[PDB]
RNA sequence: CGUCGCUUUUUGAUCCUUCGAUGUCGGCUCUUCCUAUCAUUGUGAAGCAGAAUUCGCCAAGCGUUGGAUUGUUCACCCACU
RNA sequence: AGAACUGGCGCUGCGGGAUGAACCGAACGCCGGGUUAAGGCGCCCGAUGCCGACGCUCAUCAGACCCCAGAAAAGGUGUU
């Protein structure tokens, strides 16, 4: 139906190309928590070429023209758009299967999130080299919603502990229950063929 | 004045090496300017005494 | 080159006990405790053996700028060992021309209020890094003493004073005025 | 060391195309009967035929 | 941290490559990413496999530095690796991973009927432990 | 030469033809490293013409066989001599590797000259290759594997992406 | 004494474009851009005592005028800054 | 600006060089299957979604493919 990608620990370009192909193949993909997407090169380097991006400004009226987005959701959304044929109506419809969310909204906070090990910083960068966070190059460039998001993450993650705390309550119980066996006639055929 | 303290101020203000290209204020046993703008060059002169 | 490992060790005396959570190191000693995280530096640490307490930092894989940081690790532990038993004391002295420097402490040995520097009206209030102590000397003219456990909180705070007494728009080779550091010592002596 | 006879025939195929071709080298290709690309031909090996194959 | 190394004599599992799924004995590390290996009692002969091919196990073998096939053959079956390798929890998992791959359609039916049976049994039993857990907390 | 793939050592002998002036010329011998035997007897007439007054028209080869190392299982330390060309001038070079075969150690040269010195394989001339025994190595990168009871772990392992589900719910441990 | 470069604000060289036509000097007016920075911010260096200056660095945010002669661009002068 | 030699463009499409008169492949009746040249294979964009091999390099102006669309002398205890 729809896949949900957690975005932290991933690279900017390695994730957004895989989103750009999976969204051309008919799926509905939703990338959540695109605040902590890493991007290679140190922070002062990547903050330069975003400031160079901001002055690409049409001279005669900047109102029409290049729309510099600053939230790291639409930074990630604009990266996918440059890897799509958005001037065609097949490339328009590809963007409508992408819905990107910064932070974690309540339709998407209780789903299970997937990661892409192609795009992870742990996978793909050599560990002795420097990387930039997309959250604080957005915060350095006009994104005025870092504090109101990082408040709502710890309100979100505190509610997620008390779920997981009581989940491992539940599976301590059904593991203590399956000690009370009474069923080893059925345990023959699963251990025989990979329980 | 206090000539024991007069030497201690000159340790931070006069006893240094100046580069002819980056113009930096380096340290008295430099061989190269640390600043990248000259390409870490190796022509240094002592800071001129009064 | 990618050499097989290098390793320095750091011996630990008895009153200090180093425990490590990971690449984070917790150093408890007599005169307090302090901790440093090295989660950027890609090396393993190993304290080995009861009753002798040896810390073994070694890097198995690596290049020449990755080999240079294995000594920087062990030389930061020995500033945590020395500073948690002896402490650090950076005595610094005021050098002045015609105008005497008036230096006082406002807030509990943390804020430093410098006035009459070079005859100027502008006070210069220096708030320090948390963990040092301000103290004007006794049995010495115009000497200021900073004391604490951690060297980088002592030394950076001793740099804020010397940087604040900076003569501007003048010849800096005459006009030798400033509160310069003069001695790098310990709080407890000779241990 | 028994050195064999250097061989008596060759099988010559053409691998380059038709256009942009010097007039000496499109005469010998006409003589070896190699006109289209990827055409092969058995050739007698001789002094007269080896020195054609250096032209081409 | 770094609880198992390569070493002269280290028994390694070979994950991919032309010998995928067989143990080897590391004989000599040759240059930085390639190691001279053999398995005398597990049908893989002497060559240099790359390190990213192999998986380190936790069996060491005390044979000399770069001996012949014979002394490695002695040390493999003095230590009796093959029974110890079957009696480990990691080769049980690669045994279990291939039993699930060769599962026929009739067995997969029989697994299904015996899987959905015992999960009724626990669910009708784990509800009983919930039922007594509130019954402690109600007084 | 392309140095295509792993190389293969050839022993190539050959002699200039018997003129009416000269009967039985001495049948020189070289040691050609080449990817196949057709390149191998082509480099013989490159190297002989720089050393003697011989060429392919007035000469022939009288052997071209693959000569292969006796000990493919024993680890050997190779020291080779180079004559590459640079962008400005040309330089002589000694250079040490450590492989199980002779053609694999000279293959490890051509890759390494292109890596470090950007030297394309037509501009580099192998002079001689032989095994040396230990404690006559000078290179500390080859010397550091001479250690009985050597040991080292494998830190930070990374491989097999897209091999498994590209999309997983599982942050892959690098051990 | 050499010698290596950049720029197209000078002039040339060229003749590719426009001869069923692209309105041709300067001034006025108004906008924006470049930095190879005159001033202004923060600095480094002097044969920097202070004052005034000079040489360099990040740097184009902001300023860089009023007149006599002259069609002038340019020039030259008066005066402020 | 003017010659020589061969090819080309002008008269000529097609694949590749983002774009293009001449470059590199290659020449054309209308089609189906097969295969390749030059070129390529993160995603636009067909094909590396190979458990590719070995090294080199960190740039506060990185670099990145004939013709071809930007640079030198000199210098660097930056690494090899």
């Amino acid at each position: 139906q729809v896949l949900v990608l957690d975005g932290r620990g991933h690279l900017l370009g390695r994730l957004a190309a895989i989103v750009a192909k999976q969204v051309l193949l008919g799926r509905k993909v939703v990338v959540v928590r695109c605040e902590g997407i890493n991007i290679s090169g140190n922070f002062y380097r990547n903050k330069l070429k975003y400031l160079a991006f901001l002055r690409k400004r049409m001279n005669t009226n900047p109102s029409r023209g290049p729309y510099h987005f600053r939230a790291p959701s639409r930074i990630f959304w604009r990266t996918v758009r440059g890897m799509l044929p958005h001037k065609t109506k097949r490339g328009q419809a590809a963007l409508d299967r992408l819905k990107v969310f910064d932070g974690i909204p309540p339709p998407y906070d209780k789903k299970k999130r997937m990661v892409v090990p192609a795009a992870l910083k742990v996978v793909r960068l050599k560990p002795t080299r420097k990387f930039a966070y997309l959250g604080r190059l957005a915060h350095e460039v006009g994104w005025k919603y870092q504090a109101v998001t990082a408040t709502l993450e710890e309100k979100r993650k505190e509610k997620a502990k008390i779920h997981y705390r009581k989940k491992k309550q539940l599976m301590r119980l059904r593991k203590q229950a399956e000690k009370n066996v009474e069923k080893k006639i059925d345990k023959y055929t699963e251990v025989l063929k990979t329980h | 004045i206090e000539p024991s303290l007069r030497q201690l101020a000159q340790k931070y203000n006069c006893d240094k090496m100046i580069c002819r290209k980056c113009y930096a204020r380096l340290h008295p046993r430099a061989v190269n300017c640390r600043k990248k703008k000259c390409g870490h060059t190796n022509n240094l002169r002592p800071k001129k005494k009064v | 080159m990618k050499t097989i490992l290098s390793n320095q060790t750091v011996d630990i005396p008895e009153n200090v006990d180093i425990t490590l959570k990971g690449r984070t190191v917790i150093v408890k000693g007599p005169r307090g405790t302090l901790r440093r995280d090295f989660n950027h530096i890609n090396v393993e640490l190993s304290l080995l053996g009861k009753k002798k307490k040896r810390l073994r930092v070694d890097k198995w894989w690596g290049n020449r700028k990755e080999l240079a940081t294995v000594r920087t690790i062990c030389s930061h532990v020995q500033n945590m060992i020395k500073g948690v038993t002896l402490g650090f004391r950076y005595k610094m002295r005021s050098v002045y021309a015609h105008f005497p420097i008036n230096v006082v402490i406002q807030e509990n040995g943390s804020l430093v209020e410098i006035r009459n520097f070079l005859g100027e009206k502008y006070i210069r209030r220096v708030r320090m890094r948390p963990g040092v102590a301000c103290s004007v000397s006794q049995a010495q003219k115009d000497e200021l003493i900073l004391e604490g456990n951690d060297i980088e909180l002592v030394s950076n705070s001793a740099a804020l004073i010397q940087q604040a007494t900076t003569v501007k728009n003048k010849d800096i080779r005459k006009f030798l005025d400033g509160i310069y550091v003069s001695e790098k010592g310990t709080v407890q002596q000779a241990d | 060391f028994y050195v064999p006879a250097e061989p008596k025939l060759a099988f010559v195929i053409r691998i380059r195309g038709i256009n942009g071709v010097s007039p000496k080298v499109r005469k010998v290709l006409q003589l070896l009967r190699l006109r289209q690309i990827f055409n092969g031909t058995f050739v007698k090996l001789n002094k007269a035929s080896i020195n054609m194959l250096r032209i081409v | 941290v770094f609880r198992r190394f390569v070493e002269v004599g280290r028994v390694a599992y070979v994950s991919f490559g032309p010998h995928a799924g067989k143990l080897v004995a590391i004989v000599d590390v040759i240059d930085q990413n390639r190691a001279l290996v053999d398995g005398p009692c597990t049908q893989v002969r002497r060559q240099a496999m790359p390190f990213k091919c192999m998986q380190l196990t936790d069996f060491i073998l005390k044979f000399p530095h770069s001996a012949h096939q014979k002394y490695v053959r002695q040390a493999w079956q003095k230590a009796d690796i093959n029974t110890k390798w079957a009696a480990t929890r990691w080769a049980k998992k690669i045994e279990a991973r291939e039993r699930k791959a060769k599962m026929t359609d009739f067995d997969r039916f029989k697994v299904m009927k015996a899987k959905k049976m015992r999960n009724r049994i626990i669910k009708n039993e784990v509800k009983k432990l919930q039922k007594a857990a509130l019954l402690k907390a109600s007084p | 030469m392309k140095a295509s793939g792993t190389l293969r050592e050839y022993k190539v002998v050959g002699r200039c033809l018997p003129t009416p002036k000269c009967h039985t010329p001495p049948l020189y011998r070289m040691r050609i490293f080449a990817p196949n035997h057709v390149v191998a007897k082509s480099r013989f007439w490159y190297f002989v013409s720089q050393l003697k007054k011989m060429k392919k028209s007035s000469g022939e080869i009288v052997y071209c066989g693959q000569v292969f190392e006796k000990s493919p299982l024993r680890v050997k330390n190779f020291g080779i001599w180079l004559r590459y060309d640079s962008r400005s001038g040309t330089h002589n070079m000694y250079r040490e590797y450590r492989d199980l075969t002779t053609a694999g150690a000279v293959t490890q040269c051509y890759r390494d000259m292109g890596a470090r010195h950007r030297a394309r394989a037509h501009s580099i001339q192998i002079m001689k290759v032989e095994e040396i025994a230990a404690s006559k190595c000078r290179r500390p990168a080859v010397k550091q594997f001479h250690d009985s009871k050597i040991k080292f772990p494998l830190p930070h392992r990374v491989l097999r992406r897209q091999h498994k589900p590209r999309f997983t719910t599982k942050r892959p441990n690098t051990f």
